[PDB]
């Protein structure tokens, strides 16, 4: 249900709209609003907002922000949280880059390269290590300057590159006309690589890039295939084996002047447990008949070997406390009550 | 007299044939110069590790050359080896991210050197610089715990107790998580050694106590151990817990055979010790214990 | 001259923290090797929260008993992990 | 018709002939263009910076009418407000006021003109940050009141916002009790969402309040959130925060050490927070003597600001107070002037700091 609401707040050009669309989040929400199972709901919203917000810019953070403060109504503050989250990490990464920029044109302005980088939190984001490729050295000096820059502005931090959601570009020199290419970093490394020198065999590729075999794959699996003109190969589909010989083709005909072969976007590939915690929750009562929650929490984690997710506890609670096994004017305390 | 052939090197880099042929005249001259074993050798390798360097070369070529030069490069005497080794180290400090790895192995080298130098201050500085945390490479659990403790050993050794706590606390922040079953035994001494140190001298005790019941352990270290429980808890504060302590050893029946038996016996039972009872007791003590 | 030369790269990176906790701010002792009065009275582990603190179990317990705020953020303390 | 769109590539590409070529190849990309789209937006932005780059002052503020009645629709308002943003961003830094006021002006009136929205009031906001400045009160005033007239629920992001730039003024123009009824009324404000540094702003005046009122555990509470969410946004006034949380925390009696937590651990060897650091280190686990040198040692750099040295009373009385109760703790006739060698100080402050202490 949420993919509606994902693709109405997604960029779309002519999707562009105006208070209407404000009206049509506020009807979405009423509808919303006596949906059972929100948490369903919120974490595809969760994984939606990352999609939009990690790779790739949205159609305004305009609409972004007036839908999270929507869902803080009627929903708690804490319901919320990652959201908020993700929202000011990408503020933070506007502000820092504009900072970046600056003390780059400051001191020693060559500017080979245009970084722009993206810092995220750690905790909010959906975070996945890379695949520790070896970077080629046209983009290690900017790497450099910019962790050198980030570790003067903010004090022990440490930044947790991940080279696999970004893009770049790459300005092709087969022939005449600069076909600006866009790529992400494992076709950058690889053509840059491939750049000095001429047919280097796959194995080659593994060792002087060092991308795991599959992502290798994948990648290999792009810059051919798509209108049988990128690379021209006798085999179709699939066929990529150890000692490969393949050469880029000393020609790009590609009529249009702007090449995505970024396309990778595209052609992308308990009853236990609850019965046990039920039974803590009334062996805790029956003796202590007015008990916050916090303090409940507490005494369960106490009583329990095992680590349990605090949602287990929550919804266990709600549960029990609807089958008129606890009652709760603090809203924070629960009397026995049998 | 083979001076110039270094500079032949130069000549290396003017071919276009990217493939195997660079790395095999690579790894030629490198086996021509290591030859040598004067000062004339010595320039050899400085040349080689400022031309490695160098942007021209292709990375995987350069980390090849690098690595197996590292992993046959110590048959030297140890100043000239040094040398080198400091050379390095302050050489592929622009390309660090580049030659991580490499460096690295380089630096614990380096540390290796200053073991058998009798020189316990240099070693933990060289130690440290080796970035197990900050990266884009990042190691696995057991290399971090043992950089850890072997640093903290080091600076314990140094006499400069708050270093060491840091890097032990360091290394206990990951000890828990580890498959590695010698180093948690290795952790624990390093910590009940700290803890002594930092004259917390009941807690070191009840380290030491805890230690000596591990089976793993040999007997005579075990032995030892009881006896450093028993000197620390002889030098801890009086009160409950040093009794109740006192009590424990007591029990234990392996205390006769240590040396001081007969304090044991008259801590245990709560009587005055005389001024000339201690006199040979002091003499067995730690020099940081006085 | 450069086949292919980077003009402009976006990348995405991450921010953490080098030294996350060392010591439980209530008992003073270390996170991870005992609750200072279960070293007298002698497994626990930590406990940490929404602000992500990290303080001990029974330390976090034995605060909570007397005021439900955090120690060092000041704010209400909701139980979140083990 | 991918060249039409593709040829503002070849035609920035060569972009070597600026002057009377550049804006020949643009201009016929617009009139060979009809369809509303984005590529006639990068053609104007294109063109603009081109003939602001080599003055031509008119040619200019006509592309910018161009730019200002293409911002209508097509192109994304993200986009829209990165380009606006990135325009008056590249010319206010070459200063140059009077045709940045027509500038804003513009802006201003094309966008009543269409939907004003966030849009707008960011560049009012943007405008009244300009003019904060210049610290110039009457066109802050007038802005800041056309804003609240604009403003005036859903909408908390906005009034959090003019109420932190309110603060920001009077904070300069040097009213308490504005600052004050300002922070009482943001306080009502709950379902916002927004950007660090203003929830530090309005954050760093309610616990500044809180300390001169006399409340302290608020106040650390406000300081400690004013720290925290000024950190993440950079900024260079991190470190007078984390001194007075280091300062609110000394006057709560603490017992807890400010410098454990996770997000002020990195700044404890803050050149600039040494002292503090150690004068922390001093308060808890009593120590007077080593105290009292801190402060000695450190009488010209911290003993600066109107905001330490009138709390130093309150302090160099409490850990006397913590020292006395833990030294008579096990006497039952205890000599006076033995107390007053043990906290060296003279009979008569014995006396009175006993008198206080009883009563
Ligand atoms: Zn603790
Ligand atoms: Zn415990
Ligand atoms: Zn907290």
């Amino acid at each position: 249900i949420a993919k509606h609401v994902d693709s109405k707040l997604r960029a779309g050009n002519k999707e562009a709209t105006d208070e209407e669309l404000e009206r049509t989040l506020d009807k979405i929400m009423i509808l919303f609003r006596f949906i059972h199972g929100k948490d369903v709901f919120e974490a595809f919203y969760k994984k939606d907002l990352a999609k939009r917000l990690l790779v790739g810019k949205s159609a305004s953070v305009d609409a972004e922000k007036s839908m999270l403060s929507k869902l803080k109504h009627e929903c708690g503050a804490a319901f919320t949280s990652k959201l908020e989250g993700m929202f000011k990490d990408m503020e933070l990464s506007k502000d820092i880059m504009v900072h970046f920029k600056q003390h780059m044109q400051n001191q020693s302005d060559s500017g080979p390269i245009d970084l722009t980088v993206n810092i995220l939190t750690m905790g909010y984001w959906p975070t996945y290590t890379p695949m520790e490729v070896h970077l080629t050295p046209e983009m290690i000096k900017l790497q450099e300057v910019f962790k050198a820059f980030y570790l003067g502005k903010h004090s022990g931090r440490k930044l947790q590159w991940q080279t696999t959601l970004g893009h770049a570009v790459l300005k092709a020199e087969f022939k005449e006309g600069k076909k600006e290419f866009q790529v992400s970093l494992f076709q950058t490394l690889v053509l840059l690589m491939f750049n000095e020198g001429d047919g280097f065999s796959f194995e080659e590729i593994k060792m002087a890039t060092g991308i795991e075999d599959s992502e290798l794959r994948r990648t290999l699996q792009s810059l051919a295939c798509g209108k049988a003109r990128v690379l021209i190969k006798s085999p179709k589909g699939k066929e990529v084996e150890d000692g490969d010989k393949f050469i880029f083709n000393g020609e790009f005909k590609h009529k249009l002047f702007r090449i995505k072969i970024n396309q990778i976007q595209m052609k992308e590939t308990f009853q236990d447990r609850q019965y046990q915690i039920d039974a803590a929750i009334v062996r805790i009562m029956k003796m202590r008949k007015t008990l916050g929650h916090n303090l409940l929490v507490s005494e369960l984690y106490n009583q329990l070997k095992f680590p349990v997710k605090p949602g287990d506890l929550k919804k266990r609670i709600e549960s029990l406390i609807d089958r008129d096994y606890m009652e709760r004017d603090n809203p924070n305390q629960y009397h026995y009550v049998a | 007299m083979a001076a110039a052939v270094r500079q032949d090197l130069a000549q290396l880099m003017n071919s276009s044939g990217s493939h195997k042929d660079l790395a095999g005249k690579y790894r030629q001259i490198l086996e021509k110069a290591i030859q040598l074993s004067g000062a004339e050798q010595l320039e050899a390798l400085k040349a080689f590790v400022e031309a490695m360097v160098n942007e021209n070369v292709s990375l995987v070529i350069s980390r090849q050359l690098l690595t197996d030069f590292c992993t046959h490069l110590p048959n030297l005497p140890d100043s000239t080896a040094k040398e080198i080794y400091h050379f390095t180290l302050e050489k592929i400090q622009p390309r660090v991210i580049s030659f991580e790895e490499q460096v690295a192995s380089i630096r614990q080298h380096l540390a290796s050197i200053y073991e058998k130098e009798e020189d316990w201050r240099n070693a933990a500085q060289v130690l440290v610089g080796i970035p197990l945390e900050t990266g884009q490479k990042q190691y696995n659990v057991d290399y971090k715990l043992e950089t850890y403790l072997k640093i903290a050993r080091l600076y314990l050794e140094d006499d400069d107790p708050v270093q060491a706590e840091a890097y032990i606390n360091r290394a206990s922040l990951l000890q828990n998580e580890s498959t590695n079953e010698q180093l948690q035994i290795h952790y624990k001494v390093c910590y009940a050694r700290v803890l002594d140190y930092r004259r917390k001298f009941i807690e070191a005790a009840q380290r030491y106590n805890e230690l000596s019941y591990k089976t793993i352990v040999h007997e005579s270290e075990r032995l030892e151990a009881l006896k450093h429980a028993l000197h620390c808890t002889i030098l801890a504060s009086a009160g409950q817990q040093r009794s109740r302590m006192l009590a424990t050893l007591f029990k234990d029946e392996r205390c006769q055979q240590l040396a001081a038996y007969g304090i044991l016996e008259k801590m245990y039972l709560d009587r005055i010790i005389r001024g000339n009872q201690l006199q040979e007791f002091a003499a067995m003590l730690m020099p940081h214990q006085k | 001259k450069k086949r292919f030369e980077v003009k402009k790269w976006n990348a995405v990176a991450l921010w953490a923290w080098d030294i996350v906790v060392d010591n439980c701010a209530i008992c003073r002792n270390h996170i991870m090797d005992l609750c200072i009065e279960c070293q007298a009275n002698q497994e626990c582990t930590v406990a940490w929260g929404v602000c992500n603190h990290a303080f001990h179990f029974h330390c976090i317990s034995r605060w909570l008993k007397t005021r439900q705020v955090c120690p060092l953020d000041n704010r209400e303390w909701e139980f979140q992990k083990y | 018709n991918v060249d039409l769109e593709n040829q503002y590539y070849n035609s920035k590409a060569l972009k070597e002939d600026d002057p009377k070529a550049a804006l020949s190849s643009f201009q016929k990309v617009l009139e060979l263009e009809g369809e509303k789209g984005e590529w006639g937006f990068k053609a104007l932005k294109q063109m603009i910076k081109i003939n602001f780059k080599l003055t031509n002052f008119p040619e200019m503020m006509n592309r910018y009418k161009q730019l200002l009645t293409y911002i209508r629709s097509a192109v994304t308002r993200n986009y829209s407000e990165k380009s606006i943003n990135s325009i008056l961003d590249y010319i206010s830094t070459s200063k140059q006021m009077d045709l940045l006021q027509e500038f804003y002006e513009t802006t201003l009136e094309a966008l009543k003109d269409a939907k004003n929205d966030r849009l707008w009031f960011k560049t009012n906001t943007k405008l009244g940050k300009l003019y904060l400045e210049r610290e110039e009160y009457g066109k802050l005033q007038k802005i800041l009141r056309q804003l609240h007239q604009s403003c005036q629920l859903k909408k908390g992001t906005q009034l959090l916002e003019i109420y932190a730039l309110e603060i920001q003024m009077y904070t300069a123009q040097k009213n308490n009790k504005k600052l004050k009824a300002l922070y009482e009324q943001s306080l009502h404000i709950k379902s916002a969402i927004p950007h660090p540094l203003i929830m530090g702003v309005i954050r760093e005046c309610g616990g500044k309040m809180h300390l001169r009122e006399g409340e302290f555990e608020k106040a650390h509470t406000d300081f400690f959130e004013a720290f925290k969410n000024y950190d993440e946004s950079g900024s260079p006034r991190r470190t007078t925060c984390l001194k007075y949380l280091v300062l609110a925390n000394m006057l709560m009696k603490s017992g807890i050490n400010p410098f454990d937590s996770q997000e002020a651990k990195p700044y404890k060897n803050d050149p600039e927070i040494l002292a503090m650091t150690n004068l922390v280190s001093a308060y808890q686990n009593n120590d007077i003597t080593e105290f009292e040198k801190i402060l000695k040692t450190n009488h010209s750099n911290i003993m600066d600001d109107p905001f330490i040295r009138e709390h130093i009373e309150e302090l160099l009385r409490n850990i006397r107070t913590q020292v006395l109760i833990k030294l008579i703790k096990p006497y039952t006739r205890i000599h006076i002037p033995f107390i007053s060698k043990e906290l060296n100080i003279d009979v008569a402050d014995v006396e009175s700091l006993l008198v206080q202490c009883i009563l």
